[PDB]
């Protein structure tokens, strides 16, 4: 069995494998690259990925995510005592470390976060498996830059609970400037800026590579700032347009909510492509059906400061790793989000028309780097 | 749009109707069946207490069922259809209307139950 690149993240993780001189993303069961960091405890199971993601609506107190955002870090740590608010879940104080409390066949039971993420690292383990036909030890694991030493340890602490052989632990930053070979490229030292947006967070990091050194020079970004905030400015739009149109107001009904936030989901990956969207939906709200249209335009002008905002982030890292922008050999686009023209256009304008690396599938850069990371390792 | 203009491409759009129709159905049996399991814990024998267990396990597996319907819904939403595609939209229309039926049916069992 070969070993595998692990990119473990807030709300989806990814499991790579390079083999026959190519990196491949393993499809898990349902047939998807990538697999929800939940876990639902339920009367009679648990339930890891997809199967957790699914059940969410059901069971939303016992069904946990984010662990991510939790391990490694003490009960009073301020980002501890400020996601909390938004989880449906219970947060407890283990004696200064916080545990996640659930309702688990019967019994409220309470897990520590790399036992969580032991959990999903389970499944991403099973994953590789299942598609190899071999059994899968080795694995180089991705954390975020910012991480501290507590952090780290757990994150390695989750791979050894999961029964994985945790060859090395490497930045999510270093990971898509390996998948890109940026650390191939000959020259003097490399500035690199990593642009990373996906899975609800926004993390922009500057790396200086030299003879293969990386460098993490600064780190910014939003904790909160991601896909579901863009699909939820198209939802008030929505929302705006059905009052406008026939003087009702949906947003009280959580059912009609969702059905118009699933669609506006899915018309918002349409305008990554196309520059108009059309959504059908019978019966949303009092019996009305609800026929509609969205150009790339009007998107854009509703995400107009989120999308401007991520610059601030790039302008922070810049000035703390002492670099003006012209000093930026590459660019680098990772997570889902990277994938809206509107955000790729600033970026690429800030940086005077500089192309951009987003030939990798922003999803998959991180776990094709610790992929190729875990074959140089074998 | 032309009269008796049907079209091969519209056949493709009723095809996926259909399946969702057969899922309805079969989701609407598990429906009736824990609408009879509720009558059982009802005018069975479980005192106070183990039958509020049961109801709450019953209020689990009508969560599931309105989270199923919930999931055809979203399922027909993808579909666009034109105009012309007469036959898929009044399909379409009915079909919604019977999931919102039976959803107002899941609703007068779950609010009735492990309170
Ligand atoms: O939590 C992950 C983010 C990534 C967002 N995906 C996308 N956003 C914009 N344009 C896209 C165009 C094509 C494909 C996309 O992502 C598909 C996807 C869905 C789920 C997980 C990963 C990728 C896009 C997705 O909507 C979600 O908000």
């Amino acid at each position: 069995g070969p070993a595998v690149g692990i990119d473990l993240g807030t709300t989806y993780s990814c499991v790579g494998v390079f083999q026959h001189g190519k990196v491949e993303i393993i499809a898990n069961d349902q047939g998807n690259r990538t697999t929800p960091s939940y876990v639902a405890f339920t009367d009679t199971e648990r339930l890891i990925g997809d199967a957790a993601k699914n059940q969410v609506a059901m069971n939303p107190t016992n069904t946990v995510f984010d662990a991510k955002r939790l391990i490694g870090r003490r009960f009073d740590d301020a980002v501890v005592q400020s996601d909390m608010k938004h989880w449906p879940f219970m947060v407890v104080n283990d004696a200064g470390r916080p545990k996640v409390q659930v309702e688990y066949k019967g019994e409220t039971k309470s897990f520590y976060p790399e036992e969580v993420s032991s959990m999903v690292l389970t499944k991403m383990k099973e994953i590789a498996e299942a598609y190899l036909g071999k059994t899968v030890t080795n694995a180089v694991v991705t954390v975020p830059a910012y991480f501290n030493d507590s952090q780290r340890q757990a994150t390695k602490d989750a791979g050894t609970i999961a029964g994985l052989n945790v060859l090395r632990i490497i930045n999510e930053p270093t990971a898509a400037a390996i998948a890109y070979g940026l650390d191939k490229k000959v020259g003097a030292e490399r500035n690199v800026l990593i642009f990373d947006l996906g899975g609800g967070t926004f993390d922009v990091s500057i790396l200086t590579i030299e003879d293969g050194i990386f460098e993490v020079k600064s780190t910014a970004g939003d904790t909160h700032l991601g896909g579901e905030d863009f699909d939820n400015r198209m939802v008030n739009h929505f929302i705006a347009e059905f009052k406008r149109k026939h003087k009702k107001d949906i947003s009280e009904n959580k059912r009609a909510v969702r059905r118009l936030r699933t669609a506006c989901e899915r018309a918002k990956r349409t305008l990554s492509s196309s520059t108009q969207a059309s959504i059908e939906i019978d019966s949303l709200y009092e019996g009305i059906d609800f026929y509609t249209s969205i150009t790339r335009a009007r998107f854009e002008e509703l995400n107009a400061d989120l999308f401007r905002g991520t610059l601030d982030p790039v302008e922070k890292a810049l000035r703390d790793a002492k670099l003006d922008k012209s000093q930026i050999h590459d660019i680098v686009l990772v997570g889902g989000s990277t994938r809206i023209p509107k955000i790729q256009k600033l970026l690429q304008d800030f940086f005077n028309g500089k192309e951009l690396n987003k030939s990798i599938n922003p999803d998959e850069a991180v776990a094709y780097g610790a992929a190729v990371q875990a074959a140089i390792l074998s | 749009g032309p009269l008796g203009s049907n079209s091969p491409q519209e056949e493709v759009e009723l095809k996926k109707l259909k399946h969702l129709e057969k899922s309805v159905e079969k989701i609407a049996d598990q429906l009736e069946e824990l609408n009879k399991e509720l009558t059982g814990i009802q005018q069975g024998f479980l005192p106070k207490d183990l039958q509020a267990e049961a109801l709450c396990k019953l209020d689990r597996r009508v969560k599931a069922t309105i989270e199923q319907f919930m999931k055809i819904l979203e399922e027909i939403d993808t579909l666009i259809l034109p105009e012309n595609f007469k036959d898929s939209r009044l399909k379409r229309k009915g079909l919604v209307k019977k999931v919102q039926a039976f959803l107002a049916e899941c609703d007068t069992v779950e609010q009735n139950i492990c309170q």
